[PDB]
């Protein structure tokens, strides 16, 4: 029965490292449209 | 003497009285746009390590 309290922790655990990892990854994706954007109009 | 007629002669051989409509502002403008692309990713990095720590600190 505990080793259900432990599935409920590690996955409390990856929720939040899950969540931070899509924070991390929609950054990434914003800076490199706008790295494009920015230099596909410089031509 | 010598000198200075010289390049009062010079001067009579290269004066038009016209205000030379030559410039060099479009590439200083294409300069200051590239700094700032560049200074834009600068901070987006910023942006970026800091929730990558805020990420590995727990």
């Amino acid at each position: 029965s505990e080793e259900r309290r432990e599935i409920a922790e590690v996955n409390k655990k990856l929720k939040q490292k899950n969540q931070q990892l899509k924070q991390i990854m929609d950054q990434l994706r914003n800076l490199i449209w706008d790295i494009n954007a920015m230099l596909a109009m410089r031509n | 003497e010598a000198e200075l007629s010289a390049q009062i002669r010079y001067l009579t051989q290269v004066a038009t009285g016209q205000p030379h409509e030559g410039s060099s502002y479009s590439s200083r403008k294409d300069c200051q746009m590239a700094l700032k692309r560049v200074d834009y990713a600068r901070l987006k990095l910023s942006d970026v390590a800091r929730t990558c720590e805020q990420m590995l600190e727990n």
